[PDB]
């Protein structure tokens, strides 16, 4: 079973800032560089 | 239930190191730990999300 | 640069590569929901 | 976007669970007989949005509450034996 | 106020720059945007979407003299670009035969009368002594990103359906910058970059996308349930 | 809170005034020349309180969307029945609590005012808010204010 | 591809405010649409504003009139609050003008009796004059844009007179938000709500479709010369 990154999971750093996926984000959204590219994951601040 | 597979990292006809990759485990990129990915973040608060 | 509309965020943002991991849990194998259906024949509440 | 109207349906009963209990028994009556038993009839109708136009919101209830809401509804707490309650019940189209 | 005077770089099938040069103040982002925006999204491309593989079932399986297995040769079509030609070519199917200590590599595929392979060399298959392959790779035109689960194909069995991203466009950006056309210390010079993969150009997916907010645009029409409370 | 918290610059010690610092003119034009950045101390006042003067939170919010003024930046303007001092998203903040409520005065009754929101600020208003107008509209105010709070706090980044 | 042409409801008050809502947008475009609209709605709709005011006895902003019992900084607002249509449709400048009486109270609809140029809210509380009270104003409007601060255009009609901020722009507020709708299966797709607040002069109607062939005339540009 193919599995595939899903509002649900969870993903973690090395430095233990745990979390859920809450909401996949078409690239037409996403904050991106000026250069074009898109980021990829938004981390929270407040987290830290 | 994770799927452990080996993938071949290594070319025919080609002299192997001594004791060097031949093929990666699972949680393996080139011999070299893998447990997940590096990927281009962005620390701010979204809209609640 | 907000992608929903290209105006920039006001005030810098921290940008970058993060290595992240993909945890043993799952929403897929987790979540489920019953209406009705096997009830034990023991103790006669729904149970499997 | 709490319950419409509770802070006013609060205030109609003296202790709350009152309302709870008007509100089911009311929603009770009001299903037992398809709806032909409003008070409320005219343009008051509480109503459903869809890939249609509006129709009847099925909410028991929610019609039990807009009901209420009106004045037009009593609560006897000992008024009209529960013997007789159930008699003149079943007569304005109940099967 | 004048009319702005429109340029564009296109130099090959891939990437073209386009400049609207004096536009009123602010109003480099108000086209900027929704037109990236309709760009990365809508504009109709082409993906492979599914595969036949000789004595292949499922896609967790292995071709022997092949060192790369089912998967991983899927992640590589994915890749794959395929420029159309017909506009009535609604979905091919290509077939790619390969053996013996051979690189198979896109290009290595059979040329077809309405298909170009756009990004030929590109990894398919490192094959070693005593590999053969036989591949019947489906390419079908659609839009944006559909995954694998959610389509489906039934060209036969052990068919393994494709992950299908589409959007020709490869990335986007845009300049909002100061300009010299004789008005206010205040104006907008627009440029819109554009990446695109060769199968269709910078040019085209911008006429699209205008074309597809143009078409948005005018939803905004006869409206309907007036009035409002007293 | 970032909307609400007024900017503070520094440059500029001789300068505000019940008694103009020389004239007017020359205490906006002063500004312009480097010197004294806008929402800057003194005595009376700051260049900000001069060089803005607005009719309606309407004016002051669209004078903030061409790129002007920040929300939190201390500027003359009418809210309400008096030229108030405050910055534009002091006035914003003022509007959610109002819009969202019903009534726009209460809400300045009940609104701390003249003091960033934080924690204590807004749960006092959450209980202010449901003892003054039931829960109904206590809930509204509640998402109004987690809507405005999510957002704002991005836009600001 | 799939899903069709969306709904395009308009729900309106009369003059200031009307709600827009066109429903069902693929994901994404909820915004794609809605700001742009804003962003135009908010700065290129033509309209018309004081931009300079004469008051005879008195320069600066920061002065006395006397017998007023305002001041001429509420005047200044009070006019900002002034809504004035340009019925004759070739003239770009006009001015205004007022005489006062002793114990009375200033409308908007005390100005010159003027034809030609059409006072849209006759009340609004301009001035007040005490017994033995005397104001006299020449109030230039002028056709523009956005928001256009005194700073920056400096309109001098007189040697005397003091130049307003210019809100030539109807639409006073522009507020839209998507939220999701659900078509069968699909929860997630786009709603867009846009709520247009104008100066009863244009109206949000009106805005809107202003704005929206603003965007499209601009879009038109992007055609190869």
């Amino acid at each position: 079973q193919k599995r595939k990154l899903q509002v649900g999971d969870k993903l973690a750093n090395r430095h233990g800032n745990k979390g859920v996926v809450a909401k996949i984000l078409p690239v037409e959204d996403m904050p991106h560089l000026p250069d074009g590219t898109p980021v990829d994951v938004i981390l929270n601040p407040l987290g830290v | 239930g994770t799927a452990f597979d080996q993938r071949p990292r290594v070319r025919v006809g080609q002299r192997v190191k001594k004791g060097d990759l031949l093929a990666d485990g699972p949680a393996s990129e080139e011999g070299f730990l893998a447990l997940g990915q590096n990927v281009l973040v962005a620390i701010m608060p979204f809209d609640g999300y | 640069y907000d992608g929903r509309t290209g105006e920039p965020f006001e005030g810098p943002i921290v940008v970058g590569q993060m290595f992240i991991m993909k945890l043993y849990h799952m929403v897929e194998d987790k979540m489920h929901a019953r209406s009705t259906g096997p009830y034990s024949l023991i103790t006669q509440q729904p149970l499997g | 976007m709490a319950e419409p109207g509770i802070d006013k349906l609060f205030g109609m009963v003296d202790s709350k669970y009152r309302l709870t209990v008007v509100v089911a028994k009311r929603a009770q009556q009001l299903l037992r007989h398809r709806f032909k038993n409003t008070v409320l009839e005219p343009e008051e109708r509480p109503k459903m949005r869809t890939l249609e136009g509006l129709y009847d919101d099925p909410n028991a209830v929610t019609w039990a509450m807009k009901e209420l809401l009106t004045g037009r509804l009593f609560f006897g707490e000992n008024l009209v034996p529960e013997d007789r309650l159930q008699k003149e019940m079943e007569r304005l189209y109940p099967t | 106020l004048k009319a702005p005077v429109f340029t564009a770089t296109t130099q090959g099938d891939h990437y073209g720059e386009f400049v609207l040069e004096p536009l009123e103040r602010g109003f480099g982002v108000t086209l900027g945007n929704p037109l990236r925006r309709i760009l990365l999204s809508s504009i109709p491309g082409t993906a492979v979407t599914s595969v036949y593989i000789e004595d292949v079932l499922h896609e967790f399986s292995t071709i022997p003299g092949v060192k790369e297995d089912v998967v991983e040769i899927i992640l590589n079509l994915k890749e794959l670009v395929v420029r159309f030609l017909d506009p009535k070519m609604a979905s091919t199917t290509l077939i790619l035969r390969a053996e013996g200590p051979k690189e198979v590599r896109a290009g290595d595929f059979t040329p077809s009368a309405d298909v170009e392979i756009m990004n030929p060399d590109l990894h398919i298959a490192t094959l070693e002594e005593g590999g053969k392959l036989y591949m019947e790779v489906r390419v079908d035109r659609g839009v944006g990103y559909v995954p694998a689960e959610r389509h489906g194909i039934k060209d036969r069995i052990n068919a393994i359906p494709v992950d299908a991203i589409f959007s020709p466009v490869r990335r986007v950006a845009f300049q909002v910058e100061d300009t010299r056309l004789g008005q206010r210390t205040d104006l907008d010079k627009l440029t819109l970059r554009i990446w695109t993969d060769g199968s269709v150009t910078p040019l085209e997916a911008l006429n699209q996308a205008v074309a597809i907010l143009k078409e948005h645009l005018n939803y905004f029409a006869n409206p309907e349930a007036s009035l409002l409370p007293t | 809170y970032y909307i609400t918290q007024v900017r503070k610059e520094k440059k500029g010690a001789g300068m505000a005034f019940a008694t103009p610092e020389e004239a007017l003119a020359a205490y906006e034009r002063g500004e312009v020349a480097l010197n004294a950045p806008i929402v800057v101390a003194g005595r009376e006042t700051s260049v900000g309180r001069l060089k803005f003067v607005f009719a309606n939170p309407d004016e002051a919010l669209l004078a903030v969307a061409h790129g002007l003024l920040d929300l939190q930046d201390v500027v003359t303007v009418r809210y309400l029945g008096r030229r108030l001092e405050t910055s534009p998203g002091r006035i914003l903040f003022a509007r959610i609590v109002g819009e969202a409520v019903g009534d726009e005065k209460v809400a300045q009754e009940l609104i701390q005012m003249d003091v960033p929101q934080e924690k204590n600020s807004l749960k006092d208003l959450v209980y202010q808010a449901f003892l003054r107008l039931g829960m109904e509209k206590t809930a509204r105010l509640l998402d109004a204010l987690k809507y405005y709070g999510f957002t704002l706090s991005t836009t600001s980044g």
